[PDB]
RNA sequence: ACCCACUCGGCACCUUACGAGAAAUCAAAGUCUUUGGGUUCUGGGGGGAGUAUGGUCGCAAGGCUGAAACUUAAAGGAAUUGACGGAAGGGCACCACCAGGAGUGGAGCCUGCGGCUUAAUUUGACUCAACACGGGGAAACUCACCAGGUCCAGACACAAUAAGGAUUGACAGAUUGAGAGCUCUUUCUUGAUUUUGUGGGUGGUGGUGCAUGGCCGUUCUUAGUUGGUGGAGUGAUUUGUCUGCUUAAUUGCGAUAACGAACGAGACCUUAACCUACUAAAUAGUGGUGCUAGCAUUUGCUGGUUAUCCACUUCUUAGAGGGACUAUCGGUUUCAAGCCGAUGGAAGUUUGAGGCAAUAACAGGUCUGUGAUGCCCUUAGACGUUCUGGGCCGCACGCGCGCUACACUGACGGAGCCAGCGAGUCUAACCUUGGCCGAGAGGUCUUGGUAAUCUUGUGAAACUCCGUCGUGCUGGGGAUAGAGCAUUGUAAUUAUUGCUCUUCAACGAGGAAUUCCUAGUAAGCGCAAGUCAUCAGCUUGCGUUGAUUACGUCCCUGCCCUUUGUACACACC
C-alpha cells in the first residue's frame, strides 16, 4: 500500500564480479513516528488518550467570583 | 555456423609504388635549375605542386583530386 | 435365574505415571552408575550369507549344525519438519458449474503459429502460464536472413620497414548495380598521423536464460509468515496458528495451556460519485445593462455583439474542508462476530474501479532493451560496419486471435442530431479552422494554437424521423478482378494508403466441441491515444445506447485446506 511510497527506500544495484554478477537490493523502513514533512504514523496506528481517575462527590457547592 | 566456401580470387590492397622520386627538376652546368613538369595554378597548391604527364591529361594531384589543366 | 458387597484365580480394557525408555510407548519395558533374588537362551557394524565345507536327519523337497577370503562408512531404530500420492473429509471461484446473454467452432477476408516452398523466406516462445505475444502494423531503414560491393572506427606496448620516403589521396579510362581510385592502367600528390609482425585489445541482434544481474510471468480471483512471556518435549519441535461459526480475508466471534503482538489482509493511496457551505475566475460560465437583427406586436419570443459597463459562482475548473460509520428500526443467528429486510441517504456488493502488496517456489520468459554481465565463439576472404538489391508477405494444406456477414428490430436515401478520455510546430513544419477550385480522393490561398485561449461544442457512430425497396443469394453480402485518378515517400512492381466506375464469390444462423460474462455490467456503437513519412481489421483507454438471467451450489473442472502413508528431502522430472 501507500505507506510504502511513504517509509521505504529501496536500491538495486549491480555488481559486477570476477565470475558473474550479483544483485544487491537494499530496503529500509524509517521510523515514522519522525516523519516530519508527511503522516507521523502507519494508517494502521490507533492511539487512545488514558483517561484520568476521579475523585468525584463532594456535595453541591459553588464558587463566586 | 556453416563456414566458408570460395569460388576463389582474394582481392588484394595498393602499394604507393616505389620511386627515389623528385629527380625531376634539371640543373645545368653549375648551377642553374630549370623545372620539368609543370605546376598548379590553383591559391591551394602554391605552386610546389606539380601536374601528373599522361595523355590529355595534365592533373593535380594535390587537389586530392581537384581539376583538369590541360596543354 | 436375577441384584448388591466381598474374595481367590482368568481373558482383557480404562485413567494415571511416583518410575523407565532413543523415542513410539510400557503395571512392566518399574523397583539400574544409589549398578547383585534364581535360572535358561541369543546378539556384538553392514555386506559376503544362512552362502562354502564337513557331520547328521529325510524317499524327496529339504531340516539341524555352519565358516572364511574379500568388500564396505555406514547400514539400522524412533520421532520431527517438509515435499509428494492413481487414500479419506472438508471448503473456495462465471479464467467452475447452475439460470441465461453474447458468441467463437461452419463462410469471405484480416492477422499470428505450424507446415511446405525458398538464394533467403532472420528469430524467440508451444497446456492454463506459446500463436493481434516480443509493444513484432518489416517497401529503404528497422534487420538479425539471402546475392554481392566498400571501410577499420584493428586502443595501447615492443619489434620491423623507413626521410634517399613509413604512409595518404585522385582526375580520365578500364572496371562496377553505382559519379566506390574496389581493383587495374598512368604518375602526380601526401610526410611519419600510417604500414607489417607478434602481444594485447575492440565490436558483434554470434552461442549459452542450464553460467548470472535486472525486469517480468506463474503459483495467487491466494491467505499466508514470525517473534516475546507462559505450557509440552532430552531433542529437531510443538502449543499460540483450533472442532465450530463467520468473512473477500489467520476477517472476526467463540472454544481454549495459552496471553499479548508484529509482516501480509485490512488500514493507506488514486480515480468515479455528493456539497445553492469556503476561497476565486476575459484561458470556465450565468443573470442585468447598454449596441443591435428577426418575428409579433400589448408586455413578449429567438439570436448577434473575448470587454461597452455592473453584479454573481447554480452549472465548469481545483484548493481547503465536510460526508458514511453497512447509520435508524426490525427480523435472524450460540441472541457472539455476523447475515437479511425496511426507511432514510450522493452514496450502504471491500461504496464502484484500480495502485501498492509478506514468506517461499520455477532450472517459466528475457543475454534480441541496455556501454548490465561470466564463459565460449568470431575479429579483415569479419559473425565489426556500411552501401545496392531481395527476403521476413513466398502457398496443395493443419491450428489460434480477429473483422464483415447471411438481412425487413434491415439495407439504401433524404432529414433529425448528441459524447467522453486524448494530442499537437524551435530553432520547426505538428494540431489545423476559414476562402476558393475539384464528383471524389485531394489541391490552393490564407489563418488561430507551445493551448481550459486555437483545431474543438472534436455537430463520433450506433440512434431518432419521412421516404424507396418487399422477401426474391433481393436493393442482404461485398470476396475476387479490370480500368482511371490522387496522397506519403529518394523509392509504391509482389499492387502502403485514399477515391471513381465496373466485376457481385462464399455465406440461407453454422457438427463434435469451446470462450466470456452479474449492472450503467453484458452486448451493440463509434472516438482519442500508442505504433506512425505513409499504413489498424491490433492494443490501451474513453464516452454513447443499454438488456435477459443467477444472488445459488459442488455436478463438471481448477485450486487451497485438514486427516493419512512414505524407504522421498536434488523432495514423484
Ligand atoms: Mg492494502
Ligand atoms: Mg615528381
Ligand atoms: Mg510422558
Ligand atoms: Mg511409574
Ligand atoms: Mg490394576
Ligand atoms: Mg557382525
Ligand atoms: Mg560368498
Ligand atoms: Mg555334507
Ligand atoms: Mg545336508
Ligand atoms: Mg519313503
Ligand atoms: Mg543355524
Ligand atoms: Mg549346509
Ligand atoms: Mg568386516
Ligand atoms: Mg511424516
Ligand atoms: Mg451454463
Ligand atoms: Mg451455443
Ligand atoms: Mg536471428
Ligand atoms: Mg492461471
Ligand atoms: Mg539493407
Ligand atoms: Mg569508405
Ligand atoms: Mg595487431
Ligand atoms: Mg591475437
Ligand atoms: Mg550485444
Ligand atoms: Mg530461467
Ligand atoms: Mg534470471
Ligand atoms: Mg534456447
Ligand atoms: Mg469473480
Ligand atoms: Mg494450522
Ligand atoms: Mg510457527
Ligand atoms: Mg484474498
Ligand atoms: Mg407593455
Ligand atoms: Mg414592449
Ligand atoms: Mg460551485
Ligand atoms: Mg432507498
Ligand atoms: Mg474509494
Ligand atoms: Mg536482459
Ligand atoms: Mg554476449
Ligand atoms: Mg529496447
Ligand atoms: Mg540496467
Ligand atoms: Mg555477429
Ligand atoms: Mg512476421
Ligand atoms: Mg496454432
Ligand atoms: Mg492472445
Ligand atoms: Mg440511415
Ligand atoms: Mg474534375
Ligand atoms: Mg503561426
Ligand atoms: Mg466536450
Ligand atoms: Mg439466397
Ligand atoms: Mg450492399
Ligand atoms: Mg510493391
Ligand atoms: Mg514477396
Ligand atoms: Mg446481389
Ligand atoms: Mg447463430
Ligand atoms: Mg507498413
Ligand atoms: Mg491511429
Ligand atoms: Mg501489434
Ligand atoms: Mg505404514
Ligand atoms: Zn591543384
Amino acid at each position: 500500500g501507500q505507506p510504502v511510497n511513504d517509509f521505504i527506500d529501496t536500491a538495486t544495484r549491480h555488481v559486477l564480479m570476477r565470475q558473474g554478477v550479483l544483485g544487491i537490493k537494499v530496503k529500509i523502513m524509517r521510523d515514522p513516528a519522525k516523519s516530519r514533512t508527511g503522516p507521523k504514523a502507519l494508517p494502521d496506528a490507533v492511539t487512545i488518550i488514558e483517561p484520568k481517575e476521579e475523585e468525584p462527590i463532594l456535595a453541591p457547592s459553588v464558587k463566586d467570583y | 555456423x556453416x563456414x566458408x566456401x570460395x569460388x576463389x580470387x582474394x582481392x588484394x590492397x595498393x602499394x604507393x609504388x616505389x620511386x627515389x622520386v623528385l629527380s625531376y627538376y634539371k640543373v645545368d652546368a653549375e648551377g642553374k635549375v630549370t623545372k620539368l613538369r609543370r605546376e598548379c595554378s590553383n591559391p591551394t597548391c602554391g605552386a610546389g605542386v606539380f601536374l601528373a604527364n599522361h595523355k590529355d591529361r595534365l592533373y593535380c594531384g594535390k587537389c586530392h583530386s581537384v581539376y583538369k589543366v590541360n596543354a
